[PDB]
């Protein structure tokens, strides 16, 4: 093969092949006898007209036709004996091609550069052993009876988890600062449209009562105008209300997945479900820490190729929440997948670089627990669990996510996990 | 001598128009972010704590098992997409005991 591998740029190679005269005038030669059973007419032809004249006059139209096959057999040829595997995107930029001469073409696509492990042991991770205790149960349980509470009024008593009405007349610092005023405003306390020392001087007060509040704005917090100063703030209570707990009715809390309508069935359900989010969630948690940690302690030329892959994946992922676009995920603006998804390329790179130096390989029995616990978040894991594992193509891709898991923790046995058991007010319930 | 102008009311009404509970909303990004991205200017209207699509995908029909079934596109039960047959056919020797096909390019 007549080839010019040179590099346009690191990753960037460009070999530009060029197929020589002879064998492109054989080639098309070829394809043209080809065209000719496609149409049948190759039994017509009585070989009256010799072989020259319908390739030279008659194929002289149709060359760049057998040209674009051409170059990919000479691209597979080219990568096999190279033994690259073909990164970037194959981009045949066509020099030129003469009647029956060579056809220069760089074929300009990326190599896969050497990668560095490194701060692997520098790596700081947390491992949240968490679990939804009787305390997060009855009490997230609890704040859902506060959140889709009563409403009622009661006679000068209001507490932390109350509701109030108010107009205040405050000053920060001394000035009568943007409004001042807030006439009639409904405070469910429990809400967080105020800041701490404001809240808490409404919380353990009786209507009737017009007294002022010294409050003073934070040094994290971000409004400069007011960081710092201390604000004082003319309460006027009018109304003292409550939030009430609801009746947990048995026709209202079957509708929660109780078949029954027991609350213990209740706190049961609440129990499995909240850890079914819970657990799944304790993953992304180590997952991302362990991942990050490797991104920033770790230097790789990150291909275009795989940063491609993970972007597409992401405008799929959008299209899909984004009004179902089909298929038009593709033209989805690059800028807000490209650095994410650039982080789940070197993710890739880093955690595959793991599984070869940790000599890793899937477990069927781990892929197994994967799935039935992930198809235990719905009322159809039987389904899911046929989809996976009577499947080698869907059953080889969860033996690539396993593995990918196997990877994470191969890292974070020689990473600074700090391993703590604590309860569900710890992972997603931080609410600051 | 025209101070009275720059007290007229408090000094201009008390200082220029209102608001339901009157205060400069500054953010507190925290939150269940853990330090993880940059995002050190994230704006973001309040928001509702952290998880909230769940139930509803917020797209084609998707909620209640009714209109759930045929349009069930949620990302239910997730999968990778690499792009071509994951070895595609040329992998020679990435080195590792089992092909991991996260992200694949070519095609």
């Amino acid at each position: 093969m007549q080839v010019s591998v040179e590099t346009t740029q690191g990753l960037g190679r460009r070999v530009t092949i060029t197929i020589a005269a002879d064998s492109i005038e054989t080639a098309v030669k070829s394809e043209l006898v080809n065209v000719a059973k496609k149409v049948r007419i190759d039994g017509f032809r009585k070989g009256k007209v010799p072989m020259n004249i319908v390739a030279q006059r008659y194929g002289a139209s149709v060359r760049q036709d057998v040209l674009g096959d051409l170059m990919s057999r000479n691209f597979i040829d080219a990568i096999i004996k190279e033994k690259i595997n073909p990164a970037g995107a194959p981009t045949y930029v066509p020099g030129e091609y003469k009647l029956g001469e060579d056809f220069t073409y760089s074929v300009e696509f990326e190599v896969y550069p050497e990668v560095e492990l490194q701060g692997l042991e520098a790596i700081e991770v947390e491992k949240p052993i968490v679990e939804v205790t009787d305390a997060d149960v009855d009490g997230m349980l609890d704040t859902l009876r506060k959140q889709q509470a009563t409403w009622k009024e009661k006679d000068g008593a209001v507490e932390a988890e109350d509701r109030v009405t108010i107009d205040f007349t405050g000053s920060v610092d001394g000035e009568e600062f943007e409004g001042g005023k807030a006439s009639d405003f409904v405070l469910a306390m429990g809400q967080g449209r105020m800041i701490p020392g404001f809240e808490d001087g409404i919380k353990g007060h009786k209507a009737g009562e017009e007294f002022t509040i010294d409050v003073t704005f934070p040094e994290e917090y971000h409004a400069e105008n007011l960081k710092g100063k201390a604000a004082k703030f003319a309460i006027n209570l009018k109304k003292v209300e409550e939030r009430e707990l609801p009746e947990l009715t048995a026709e209202f809390i079957k509708r929660f997945g109780v078949e029954d309508g027991s609350v213990e069935g209740l706190r049961a359900e609440v129990r499995k479900n909240m850890e079914r989010e819970l657990k799944s969630a304790i993953r992304n948690r180590v997952k991302s820490q362990a991942i990050e940690g490797l991104v920033k302690a770790n230097d790789i030329d990150v291909p275009a190729a795989l940063i491609d892959s993970e972007i597409d994946v992401l405008r799929r992922q959008a299209a899909q929440r984004f009004g179902g676009n089909e298929k038009q995920a593709l033209e989805l603006p690059r800028e807000l997948f490209e650095e994410q998804a650039k982080r789940r390329v070197v993710v890739g790179l880093l955690l595959g670089e793991v599984i070869r130096t940790n000599e890793l390989k899937a477990d069927e029995e781990r892929v197994k627990g994967l799935i039935e616990e992930m198809a235990s978040a719905y009322e159809d894991p039987k389904e899911v669990i046929e989809f996976y594992s009577k499947n080698k193509e869907l059953m080889d891709n969860m033996r690539n996510v396993a593995l990918e898991e196997q990877a994470v923790e191969a890292v974070l046995a020689k990473a600074k996990v700090t391993e703590k058991e604590t309860t569900f007010n710890e992972l997603m319930n931080q609410q600051a | 001598v025209d101070l009275d102008e720059a007290v007229q009311r408090a000094l201009e009404f008390a200082k220029k128009e209102g608001n339901t509970l009157v205060i400069v909303t500054a953010d507190h990004a925290h939150a269940s972010q853990i330090v993880a991205p940059d995002t050190k200017a994230p704006g973001l209207t309040q928001a509702l704590n952290t998880k909230d699509g769940a139930v509803m995908v917020m797209s084609y029909g998707n909620s209640e098992e009714d209109s759930q079934e045929h349009t069930g596109s949620q990302l239910r039960i997730a999968a990778y997409g690499p792009h071509a047959a994951n070895v595609v056919g040329l992998t020679d020797q990435t080195d590792l005991f089992y092909t991991m096909k996260a992200a694949l390019g070519l095609k």
